[PDB]
């Protein structure tokens, strides 16, 4: 079927770590993390518990830093139970500590990306214009 | 006012703790016992 | 009168004992 | 359905500004209201010969006989959007059941010789972990409940 | 056993076949000769066309192979009784399964051992109070 | 794996083997019935426990018994 | 393939699927089925489990004390126990908003708090504990006792301290120690505590661990105990004008027997309770000297059993000693039965003869405790039957118990089950017919045709104890019976307590009580029928004469022979659970509605509507739900909001059980295989391989999970109704 295998899909299915050509277990989940906390901020941008307060761009950050932590355990703690130790012979995702480092994208990755995404939203740059009420001139 | 009882800084830690302690360890224990596996 | 503040802290230190003894009995029952 | 659970828990916690209502996080149905307005403006645009709308539920006047009303515009809001999605969900599950009843009456990874067993049969033994209610007859038996629930 | 000769049946592929575990853990294959080119139903779904002469098809588990075998001899006038079911290992180890001793397990045959045969009635099984605390069941003794 | 036994009440009619869908049961020559044969279960490793044998038994109560046991990948009928 | 879960059963470990987890949990405490488990290690592991469990119970009690002494308004409630609502524990939920915050700041507390409905304030103020420091000291003592028992278990698991198998199989000594010490000495020491602390505390006299060695509980010491005359302890009893906690209207008596109710607290008298414990302590100590030990004199149970034979029972009770002594399931089934009967008795006694001060006036606590104990006993009885089935499956020896009274039960089991079915039909038919007849007759505007049967046989028994509202003039209702002229000290109190139209002591009954009692009789007969056919036909039948070879709990036998679904002795327990829950629903509806009538002074409502079912469906379910469903509204949120949420929650869980109970496995196995294919073909997901091969829940697990969800949604929903509807009209 075209959706399963086509011209663009044949490469894109084979372009993210566990299918990507020659990607190290350090970057084992770059996208798998760069795409997490960035879209987890969406539902917390205009809908959260703290959507109508002064920290509209804070609850989402902390909730993402917690949910990524949950999805990291649900990744590594299982990885160890599907494969023992050392590495494998085919793919570096299916590897033991390789899967323990599959979190290296959740970790560091999201903790910095979801951080900067709202570090740009809480602020608004210092540039404005203010009237004058002195008369002393 | 939340804590009309003595030592109001305990119930806080106690509720989160049980929150991220007992079922976390419980779900992890079954996992760990699934880990031994057996490749033959 | 009501209950003191340090006695609530004395409660956790004493509760350390049943937790520890129950841990011992639990590990002894696993065999 | 999770929307209803969330609304019940919010109204139970005493948090009105966190609900999916017409006075909070609104879930307004834009498409249905738009087609209502389309059917309302029919006699003067896409139906010059038509004098009145097809139904007054889409929008228009309020016809009443004796002391009771006959039909009036049915304003659609959050409480209508949620129940429409509930209906869609229940119908989807019923279709899933009654469809797996036909796409697997012949065989399956569980039972490869199911076609021999016929249409109406209880199972194929407690083996394979449990082969209870695999026939198309059992699937219709299950789909009856979901049609009722929808 | 030595070689699995056979032509793959005419089939446009389906999602009911073997999977990743079925290739890595174990899969099953069945070899048979067809007197002509006809259509047969797939135990995984759909209808396929078996090639004339020796055929070969790989399936997930054994029951699928035996379900196809019980179909081959019953539906077609040139009945296929030479279908041979093999279990394939991840190391290429292929062993014979069905038929066992070249003859169908239905009719009797010389050269078979009595497995699971008991010399009693079911109403003659021992009482569970006599074997408790022992790793044996009333039927295992 | 499941346990399959065959008792001396068996008349050797091959019905339980004609109903078995995994080639678990066979027939060996015996000396108890007119047919001089008794059911056999050499390949218990392929027995899923669908009770198709017991359903196809003619004697007063079963002559072949299936006792479910430690389920494995093959006994669970796993195709995935 | 085997891994290490579980480590006690290789069969469950070798399972390579997800089932390996589930059966690894549901067989945790089934020690008899472990790998190579011997008969001695079994009993020893069970002994250590008993030690740990005693410790667990004491830790729970310690927490109950701690939260009352810490967050509860115990001292305030002592001041005004009839107007100040007790406090259970404080709330620490970071999810509250404004309505719940304004509501739960109740019961005098300055924070959102939960009211107490377990009736422990009344118990603690009736004991004599009047300050939080006494409760705190008791909590510390229990925290030490639990560690004592934990270390006892840990030390007895050691080989040097490991008790022998012959020690566990000692019946003639365990009884003589449990009766004379665990029952006799315990009751005697509790009576001593009641006399030395409770009675002085009731008279303003504080007696604690700092003065009890010097202050006597009576103006005359232990010498008047040695004096053959004992009337000096009857002395001047506490007058009818006595006031609790003060020396007003208080005398010097400690051991009385005047009976009746304390007119103020509407409860029992403390001196009477202490005297009762003293008498029964003497009785239990005497019982503790029956079976022989290391001094020759005494009984041997094995001889007494094997000596009671019969011309119509053959072997009588022969070899029953060696039978029961070796079957732990027999012992557990007897213990659960007796404990459930006495738990139902505790329930059926505390509501009409309350022993705690001012506990009769609080209606929610009293409505909760009774139903609590009744559900407890309703589980205990089903357990007593489920373990008897296991005795028949695993421990019944047909050669040891040959021709005795036990084997004859199996010889005529068809007749037993047949007559149980007959009596259940004879009940159900007519009870349902009369209820439907009353409904049909009331719906047609003709309420003058209801078949209202007068409960004569029970009202007459009430008359045999002093109830004069019916006027049978029999025994205690008749002033000329020789039972009244006995000079009994308890008669004047009992006669006054029984006939006052204010208490729950022998409530006036009518036709509605008669009909609900026959519905209760149906609920008992049918549940017992199911639990008895499951135990008798647990070894075999004509569908499966070899059921003994398949064990207790097994899925089935297959679709052959017509069908074998729900054929094990475990499935009969699974079926009878529903009947126990239905009977405990009927009983609790009865109790709650009649007590609403008694509390509101409107006994007429119950006595005139409980004869037709629409009265229950409307004047009880629909009528008393108004506040319940109004815990949280689009207008506000009150203190019932948590109960209004729990009601729907219980409904949700109860309805969730229906999925597991109606749809069966194969559908779900196919639906799971589809998802397995979906994952193993999804890019960026097949690389997420699973060690545990996911499988659908087994049939046994299916029925178990469905019954568990049913039971949770049955208990929680009715509790959220019973507490909410009670804490509104009277709380
Ligand atoms: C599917 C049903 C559903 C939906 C759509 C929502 C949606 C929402 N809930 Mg909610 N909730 C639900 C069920 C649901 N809930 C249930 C069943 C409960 C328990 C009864 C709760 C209890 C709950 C609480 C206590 C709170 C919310 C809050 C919220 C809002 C912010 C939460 C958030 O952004 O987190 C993150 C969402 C995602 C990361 C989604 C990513 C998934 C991708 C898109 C796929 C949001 C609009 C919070 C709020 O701010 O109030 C408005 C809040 O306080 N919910
Ligand atoms: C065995 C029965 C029992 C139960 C069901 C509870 C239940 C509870 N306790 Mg608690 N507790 C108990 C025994 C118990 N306790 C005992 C014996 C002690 C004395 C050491 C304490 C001392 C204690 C303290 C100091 C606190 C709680 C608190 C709590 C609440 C928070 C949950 C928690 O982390 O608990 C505690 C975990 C281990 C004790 C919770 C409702 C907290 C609270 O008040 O919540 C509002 C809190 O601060 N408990
Ligand atoms: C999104 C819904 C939601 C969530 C996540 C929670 C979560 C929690 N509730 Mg809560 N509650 C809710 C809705 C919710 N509630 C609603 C709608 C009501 C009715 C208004 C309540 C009424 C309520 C009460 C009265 C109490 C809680 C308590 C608690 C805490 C239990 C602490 C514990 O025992 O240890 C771990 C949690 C489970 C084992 C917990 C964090 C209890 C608490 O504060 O802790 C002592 C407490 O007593 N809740
Ligand atoms: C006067 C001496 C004495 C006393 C006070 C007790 C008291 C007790 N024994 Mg015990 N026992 C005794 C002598 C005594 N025993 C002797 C001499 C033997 C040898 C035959 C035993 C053998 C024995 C066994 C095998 C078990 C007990 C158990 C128990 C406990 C019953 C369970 C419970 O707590 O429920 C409440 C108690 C009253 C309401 C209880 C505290 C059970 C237990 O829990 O294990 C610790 C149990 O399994 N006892
Ligand atoms: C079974 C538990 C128990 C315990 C541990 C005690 C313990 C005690 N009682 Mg006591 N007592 C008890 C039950 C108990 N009693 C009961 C059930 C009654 C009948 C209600 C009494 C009635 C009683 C009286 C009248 C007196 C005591 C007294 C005493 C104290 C001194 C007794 C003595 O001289 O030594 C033991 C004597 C052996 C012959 C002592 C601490 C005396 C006291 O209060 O000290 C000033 C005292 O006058 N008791
Ligand atoms: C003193 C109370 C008590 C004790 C010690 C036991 C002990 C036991 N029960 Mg049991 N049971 C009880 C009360 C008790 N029960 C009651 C009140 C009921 C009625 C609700 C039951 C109904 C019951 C059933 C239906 C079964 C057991 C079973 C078992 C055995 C395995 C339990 C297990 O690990 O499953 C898991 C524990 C938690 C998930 C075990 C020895 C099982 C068995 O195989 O019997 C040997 C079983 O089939 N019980
Ligand atoms: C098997 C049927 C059955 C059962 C299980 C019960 C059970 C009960 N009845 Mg009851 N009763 C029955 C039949 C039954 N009754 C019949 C047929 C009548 C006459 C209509 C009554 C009249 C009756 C009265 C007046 C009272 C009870 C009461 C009670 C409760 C207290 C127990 C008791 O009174 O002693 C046991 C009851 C009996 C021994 C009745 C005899 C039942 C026999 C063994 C069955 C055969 C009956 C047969 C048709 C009689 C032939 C009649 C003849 C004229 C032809 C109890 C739960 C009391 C109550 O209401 O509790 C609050 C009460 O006051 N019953
Ligand atoms: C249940 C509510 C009220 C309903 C009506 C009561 C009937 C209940 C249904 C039971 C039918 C009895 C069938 C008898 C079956 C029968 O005929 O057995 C025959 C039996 C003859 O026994 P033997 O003379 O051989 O006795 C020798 C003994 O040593 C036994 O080995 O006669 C009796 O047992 C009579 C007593 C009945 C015992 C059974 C029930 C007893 C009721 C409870 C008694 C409590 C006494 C005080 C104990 C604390
Ligand atoms: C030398 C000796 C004598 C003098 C004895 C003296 C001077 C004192 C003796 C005291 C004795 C012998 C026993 C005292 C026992 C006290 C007990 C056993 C308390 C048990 C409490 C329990 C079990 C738990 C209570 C609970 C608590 C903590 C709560 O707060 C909630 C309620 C409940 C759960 C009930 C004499 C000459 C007289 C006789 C010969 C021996
Ligand atoms: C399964 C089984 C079993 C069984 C169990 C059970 C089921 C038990 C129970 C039981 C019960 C559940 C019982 C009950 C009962 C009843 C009774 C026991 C009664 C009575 C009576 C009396 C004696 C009374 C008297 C009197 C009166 C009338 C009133 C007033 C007072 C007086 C006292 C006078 C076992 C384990 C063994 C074994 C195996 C099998
Ligand atoms: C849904 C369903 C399934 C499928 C159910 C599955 C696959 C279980 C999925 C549930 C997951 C595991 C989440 C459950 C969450 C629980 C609350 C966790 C409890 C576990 C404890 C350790 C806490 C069956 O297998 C089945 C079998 C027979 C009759 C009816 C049914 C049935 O209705
Ligand atoms: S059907 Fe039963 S009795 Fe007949 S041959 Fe087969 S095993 Fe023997
Ligand atoms: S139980 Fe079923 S699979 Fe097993 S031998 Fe019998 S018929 Fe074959
Ligand atoms: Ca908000
Ligand atoms: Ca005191």
């Amino acid at each position: 079927t075209p959706i399963s295998d086509s011209a663009f899909t044949r490469t894109f299915i084979g372009n993210l770590p566990a299918y990507r050509k020659g990607l190290s277990p350090i970057l084992r989940g770059l996208e798998v993390g760069m795409a997490h906390g960035y879209f987890l901020i969406g539902p917390w941008t205009l809908l959260g518990p703290l959507r109508d307060s002064e920290y509209q761009y804070i609850g989402g950050l902390i909730g993402a830093l917690a949910l990524i932590l949950v999805a990291t355990a649900a990744l590594s703690s299982y990885g160890l139970v599907t494969f023992q130790g050392e590495q494998g012979s085919g793919d570096t995702l299916q590897t033991a500590d390789g899967w323990s480092q599959f979190a290296a994208g959740f970790f560091v990755g999201g903790m910095g990306g979801a951080f900067v995404a709202y570090f740009l939203l809480e602020n608004l740059s210092v540039v404005d214009g203010i009237f004058r009420g002195l008369f002393n001139h | 006012m939340d804590g009309s009882y003595a030592a109001s800084y305990l119930p806080w830690i106690l509720i989160p703790m049980v929150g991220w302690l007992f079922p976390a360890v419980t779900m992890g224990l079954l996992f760990i016992h699934i880990e031994s596996e057996g490749e033959g | 009168m009501a209950l003191s503040d340090t006695q609530i802290l004395a409660a956790l230190v004493v509760a350390l004992l049943p937790a520890f003894l129950a841990f011992r009995l639990s590990t002894e029952l696993y065999k | 359905f999770g929307l209803y659970i969330h609304n019940d828990t919010m109204r139970a916690l005493g948090r009105p500004q966190d609900m999916f209502s017409d006075t909070a996080i609104q879930l307004q149905p834009i498409f249905a209201q738009w087609v209502q307005h389309l059917h309302t403006l029919a006699p003067g645009a896409t139906a010059p010969n038509a004098l009145a709308t097809a139904s007054y539920a889409f929008g228009g006047e309020t016809i009443a006989v004796a002391g009771k009303v006959a039909m009036m515009p049915i304003t659609l809001g959050t409480a209508d959007f949620m129940v429409h999605h509930i209906h869609a969900f229940t119908i989807h599950v019923t279709a899933l059941i009654l469809l797996k009843g036909v796409l697997y009456a012949r065989s399956s990874r569980l039972v490869p010789d199911k076609a021999n067993l016929g249409f109406r049969f209880p199972c194929d033994g407690p083996g394979r972990g449990g082969t209870c209610q695999v026939s198309g007859w059992d699937h219709v038996f299950l789909g009856l409940f979901w049609m009722y629930n929808s | 056993m030595t070689e699995l000769s056979g032509q793959p049946p005419k089939f446009g592929g389906s999602t009911g076949g073997l999977l990743s575990k079925a290739n890595r853990e174990e899969k099953y294959a069945i070899t048979w000769t067809s007197a002509s080119e006809q259509v047969f139903e797939m135990p995984t779904g759909g209808a396929a066309i078996m090639n004339e002469g020796e055929n070969l098809l790989y399936l997930a588990r054994k029951e699928q192979c035996l379900a196809l075998g019980t179909q081959l001899r019953t539906k077609f006038k040139p009945k296929i009784q030479d279908y041979k079911i093999y279990r394939v290992y991840p190391s290429g180890e292929v062993q014979y399964l069905h038929p066992a001793d070249g003859v169908f397990p239905e009719k009797v045959n010389e050269g078979r051992e009595a497995q699971g045969t008991k010399t009693r009635r079911i109403g003659q099984n021992p009482e569970p109070v006599t074997i408790k605390f022992s790793g044996k069941a009333p039927y295992e003794v | 794996s499941h346990s399959v036994k065959i008792y001396d009440t068996c008349i050797g009619c091959t019905q339980c083997v004609r109903a078995c869908p995994l080639d678990v049961l066979e027939m060996v020559p015996w000396d108890g019935c007119k047919a001089a044969q008794i059911a056999s279960s050499p390949r218990t490793e392929d027995c899923v426990g669908c009770k198709r044998c017991e359903t196809a038994c003619p004697t007063d109560f079963l002559s072949i018994r299936v006792y479910l046991g430690a389920e494995t990948t093959r006994s669970m009928g796993l195709a995935y | 393939m085997a891994t290490k879960f579980p480590k006690f059963s290789q069969d469950l470990a070798q399972d390579p699927t997800t089932r390996r987890i589930w059966y690894g949990i549901a067989t945790a405490h089934d020690f008899e089925t472990h790998d190579g488990m011997t008969e001695e290690n079994l009993y020893q592991k069970i002994f250590a489990s008993h030690f740990g469990h005693i410790a667990i119970i004491f830790l729970w009690t310690s927490g109950t004390l701690f939260h009352v002494a810490w967050q509860g308004n115990f001292e305030q409630w002592i001041k005004d126990p009839l107007n100040i609502r007790p406090i259970a524990h404080a709330i620490w939920d970071p999810h509250f908003g404004e309505g719940a915050v304004n509501a739960f700041t109740q019961a005098g507390a300055s924070n959102p708090v939960n009211i107490a409905y377990s009736g422990v304030y009344h118990w603690f103020y009736t004991i004599g504990m009047t300050t939080n420091q006494e409760l705190y000291s008791g909590a510390v003592f229990l925290l030490v006792l639990a560690s004592l028992f934990l270390f006892a278990g840990w030390l007895h698991l050691q080989p040097k301290f490991r008790p022998s198998l012959a020690w566990f199989k000692n019946a003639e000594s365990r009884l003589n120690h449990h009766l004379a010490g665990l029952f006799g000495v315990s009751s005697l020491a509790w009576a001593g505590h009641l006399v030395h602390v409770a009675i002085p505390e009731a008279r303003g006299q504080h007696v604690g661990w700092d003065n009890f060695l010097s202050t006597p509980p009576h103006p005359a010491g232990l010498m008047p105990f040695f004096t053959g005359n004992w009337g000096v302890y009857a002395a001047d009893p506490d007058t009818a004008g006595h006031i609790f906690g003060t020396s007003e209207g208080a005398g010097t008596a400690i051991l009385t027997f005047l009976g009746g109710f304390h007119p103020q607290t509407e409860s029992l008298w403390l001196t009477d309770i202490a005297h009762h414990h003293l008498a029964i302590a003497v009785i239990f100590i005497i019982a503790g000297h029956m079976y022989r030990t290391n001094w020759g004199i005494g009984h041997s149970i094995k001889e007494i059993l094997n000596a009671h034979k019969g011309p119509l029972t053959g072997a009588g009770h022969t070899n029953l000693y060696d039978t029961i002594n070796n079957s732990l399931h027999f012992q557990l089934g007897l213990a659960l039965a007796s404990l459930g009967v006495i738990t139902s008795l505790v329930a059926q006694h505390m509501y009409s003869l309350p022993s705690y001060a001012f506990i009769a006036q609080d209606h929610t606590t009293q409505a909760a405790l009774y139903t609590h104990h009744q559900y407890i006993a309703g589980f205990l009885m089903v357990g007593a039957f489920a373990h008897g089935a296991i005795f028949f499956v695993r421990d019944y020896d047909p050669v040891a118990n040959k021709d005795n009274v036990l084997a004859r039960m199996l010889e005529h089991k068809e007749a037993l089950i047949s007559h149980l079915s007959w009596v259940s039909l004879f009940l159900g038919f007519h009870t349902l017919g009369l209820y439907v007849h009353n409904d049909v007759v009331v719906a047609f505007g003709t309420p003058e045709k209801q078949i209202l049967i007068e409960p004569v046989f029970a009202q007459w028994i009430q008359a045999t104890s002093g109830k004069a509202l019916y006027g049978f003039d029999v025994l205690l209702s008749n002033p000329d019976s020789i039972a009244s002229t006995t000079g009994a000290a308890w008669l004047p109190g009992w006669l006054d307590a029984i006939n006052s139209g204010t208490n729950s002591l022998f409530l006036t009954i009518g036709p509605g009580d008669f009909l609900v009692h026959h519905a209760i009789a149906l609920g008992l007969h049918t549940t017992a029928l199911i639990l008895i056919k499951g135990a008798l036909d647990a070894r075999g039948s004509k569908l499966m004469p070899d059921k003994k070879d398949f064990g207790y709990s097994f899925p089935c036998d297959g679709p052959g022979r017509g069908g074998t679904c729900d054929i094990s002795a475990w499935d009969a327990f699974y079926l009878a659970m529903f009947w126990m829950l239905n009977t405990l629903g009927w009983l609790t509806f009865y109790w709650h509605w009649k007590h609403l009538g008694v509390w509101s002074g409107n006994v007429a409502q119950f006595n005139e509507n409980s004869t037709y079912l629409m009265g229950w469906f409307r004047d009880y379910l629909w009528a008393n739900s108004a506040q319940l469903i109004n815990g949280y509204n689009p207008y506000g949120v009150n203190n019932l909001s948590v109960w209004a949420w729990m009601f729907l929650f219980g409904h949700l869980v109860w309805a969730t059980g229906f999925m597991f109970l109606i749809s069966w496995r194969g559908y779900w196995q196919e639906l799971i295989e589809t998802i397995v294919w979906a994952h193993e073909r999804t890019p960026l997901a097949n690389l997420v391989r699973w060690k545990d091969k996911p499988v659908a829940l087994s049939i046994v697990q299916a029925r178990l999970v469905g019954l568990a969800h049913f039971t949770v949604g049955y208990v929680l929903t009715y509790a959220a109704f019973l507490i909410a509807s009670t804490a509104g009209k009277f709380g």
